[PDB]
């Protein structure tokens, strides 16, 4: 009967339909709705329980700057910037902190290193004058929690009060038994009864950018569950 | 000379290199087929435990690993390729695993769900679901492993002859 | 949609981002300033095991690790932001933590010596006992957390509505 | 005004303009996709016996009757679009129908070879294989008949509300 | 666990690997093998039984022409020739008797009538000098019977002794239950054992032309069987 | 491989493609010949039962079908071309056929009489009475079947070699 499936943030056992992904808001501070996952008709129950079923969320955002004449090697940021769980180093991370990517030369672009305490990140490369840029850095200062919809944008309960901080998020190495993440709460839900993963954080995020190197869906979901047939 | 008289249980492992395994490339967006099948040899049976090891380290054709959002499962299935529901073990996605230190750490070493045992003549088969605009999968760098052999961490594939138990049909029929 | 009655003693963790927490910049051989004040809110009760992780990771200006002599101190205080000599816990060095695996290593994991309470209206503070002729702190990258949830390593915060049960008072 | 009260086993024929029913177009060579799905509405349920009629009428895009070779297969299917091997039914051949008197002779009416079942939430798919080199299937043509109502020949597919008989539960 | 199948000339249930196709021989008449089905390592094992199982097959041949200024509209053969179950009438048969294509007019060819006595066939059109055809009439005068292999082209029986005419086969009309063909003899057999349709006729018939209009195999053979899963 | 062991008493059927059967033409006025002549196998005995199919499908040279008025007659005989009185079974009319739906169709199927025998060496005729002024056989079209395998309906000539039953010499005897 049951079984202990993984669940992303596009298709697998839903069908890519029951999924719906959406960006948050910058200028009013709100706890939007990033993602949610509608129970479909084929499936009888989903369960959800803590301390039982591990997790990971990669978010990132996306910033642009202008080719110069000057050196730059550096730009700043609008977001508060961390290592992958701590490090200075480059390429031991269990995944890069920042990615960047040149739209005149359709190519990756390395990192060394940042500051890692303002909102500062080096590059490698010496970009040209006029040359379009784009950067994926990490994301911080943000809070993510869940809630749970009976087929109508119509609230009746909240899986756990207290909102976990997607900054610590980051900080803990994730994808370790013992060391593995496993929020709190035990909810579970019935056909077209939805459940809503929801932010509350200033930096834009994103799902999709069509220019990403590393895969095509830049930030990622992927959450255990239970379910009965 | 001295042997020891094994017990028929043997603790084995699965691998490419085997003649009850196959494997063939894959594109994208392609659930439906096997990118490996495995079949029962015969008048032997395997028995895969609920706390089996899994390992799949699969490739790109330059050699790179894919989009981390792609999915593999594993599944049995009943005779003719046909797949079934119940029984189906280890879906997981293709990231997630540090392939570098996967099948070394007993961390990162990703154990199946529930049990599993395959019949003289029975299929299991491991789908895999790539996003569309992706690198293909090639069998030359491709590798499944299952089972931990020669760790006391891990569990290992149990194997028997079914000439030599009595009640192996009685198990066979268990399933 | 269904959710399920969890216990009242609810596991949680405390860092800087929340309401009853609060910092303010040290400079240098200044330990009666708290860098860090907490205060317990209302008709709420915390309670902090023996075992409890604990996790500052304090920092300079320029982005950098301060003086491994310098001290760090928690400590609970009466009402009226007074200190007590009973009750304190973890008078440990601001060195020896190995901030890059402290959290996520539990040999790293440094725990508190002996058990803790928080009454409705208390204060806990922190203070720091830095050598002269060194850098300060900076609030904006300083940060503690205590507690461990989300792991089965560690032991986590225990809270609790003073509303709900009944013998809450004479617990506190 | 009087009207009977009609036995709840209702005498009932499937086709596609149905809302538990779909179908989607095919190329060639293509097995897996199916052709033609059916799945049972809520808190009904469906019998086909065993000497069900059966009448595929594909067709291709230009209007015409594709390769007699070509192969029809009705499969049930476990929940989440899973085939299954027993419970099968009617595998044939899309050639010998004569679709002009195909529903009209008992002789042309094929019937099933067993007994099938359908509970609430189940399906029943149509997979067609086609030769290469071949042309495809139309859905706007083609269609899909099953049981014979409105006829002395033939049978017809038996329906009943799950939320009138007690036993409904036992005989699912 | 039992079921009762169709099996086709091509793919159906096994794959189109342990099916294999082949032509007779011509000026040696001799009982050539043109098809035979080879029991998968998945199946458990195969039956057939007579006055239980139905089957159909439409047997074809292949012939040419060269055009002429002459007004032709009628081709001699090299086969015995009758109607499909009889009739003069073209179209009210169960199938076409022959078939023409033209290769310059890539165009199907209909067909108005014949004496159906002699080895005769009428044209409704008129082909120019030069033109090429091609005509797929009907097949007669052969014997048609099967036999098991077990696994090495090593024969062990025969299903039963005597061989019905193909002939007849065509005369009867087909695929009515009460006037459906029904064979005898009782077979049955296992993993990679053979069953041999067999052929004794003069007449070169044919499975593919990739230039013939209705469908692109020609003939065709679609037996019942009877299947242990 | 398996095969049943069928029983001796096989269901068969006669046509013109065999090697006990034989034919030759036939002018008109012309009742003496038989048009076909059938004999018995050595070792064998063939079986027609009272309620066997009839089947002649006669033609003219040009493709035709002859004067319905036309006459056909089965008759047994003895050895030697001898025929007898006793015996004979349909004596029927060569029109009123249908020979398009004739053995297609149960009505149209026209039966014999009464039971037949045939012992191992003996003659079965199919004499033919043509009105003058008309149009002669052809036997290169013409044809005989009798009996009806393949079909649920209609009745099978049975066949048995003599050699097997003891009772085979009783039976042939017994006539």
């Amino acid at each position: 009967q049951t079984q202990e499936y993984t669940i992303n943030h596009t298709g697998g056992v839903l069908g890519d339909s029951y999924v719906t992904t959406a960006s948050n808001q910058t200028s009013p501070q709100r706890e939007t709705a990033v993602l949610s996952f509608e129970c479909p008709r084929k499936f009888e129950e989903i369960n959800y329980v803590g301390q039982r079923d591990a997790t990971r969320f990669v978010p990132r955002t996306t910033e642009s700057i202008t080719g110069s004449a000057n050196d730059d090697t550096v730009v700043d940021l609008t977001a508060n910037i961390q290592p992958v769980a701590g490090e200075e180093v480059i390429a031991e991370q269990d995944y890069p902190v920042a990615v960047a990517y040149n739209v005149t030369q359709g190519v990756e672009v390395d990192v060394v290193d940042a500051d890692y305490a303002a909102d500062t990140v080096t590059l490698g490369t010496n970009p040209a004058d006029g040359d379009e840029v784009k950067v994926w850095p990490i994301m911080s200062d943000g809070d993510v929690q869940f809630r749970l919809i009976n087929q109508f944008g119509q609230e009746e309960g909240r899986v756990y009060p207290w909102s976990t901080p997607l900054y610590r998020w980051h900080d803990f190495p994730q994808l370790k038994r013992g060391r593995e993440i496993n929020l709190h709460g035990s909810a579970s839900w019935s056909e077209n009864e939805t459940l809503e993963i929801l932010l509350d954080a200033p930096q834009a995020l994103t799902w999709e950018d069509s220019d990403y190197p590393r895969g095509q869906y830049v930030t990622t979901l992927e959450q255990d569950v239970e379910i009965t047939l | 000379p001295e042997i020891g008289n094994n017990g028929a249980e043997k603790q084995i492992s699965l691998h490419k290199g085997q003649p009850f395994i196959d494997t063939q490339d894959v594109g994208a967006a392609d659930p439906n087929t096997p990118a490996v099948t495995i079949e029962g040899p015969s008048d032997y049976v395997i028995a895969i435990d609920a706390g089996t090891p899994v390992a799949p380290e699969f490739r790109d054709a330059n050699g790179d690993k894919l989009d981390p959002s792609t999915r593999v499962t594993i599944q049995k299935c009943d005779k003719q390729g046909n797949p079934l529901g119940d029984g189906i073990v280890f879906s997981d996605t293709l990231g997630r695993f540090e392939y570098s230190k996967m099948r070394s750490d007993p961390d990162y070493m990703r154990k199946t769900t529930t049990s599993l045992m395959i019949d003289e003549r029975e299929i299991v088969k491991i789908f895999v679901e790539v996003p569309p605009n992706a690198n293909g999968m090639d069998a030359d760098n491709s590798r499944i492993t299952i089972g931990d052999d020669t760790s006391d961490y891990g569990k290992a594939v149990g194997i028997v002859e079914h000439g030599d138990l009595s009640p192996a049909e009685s198990k066979a029929v268990r399933q």
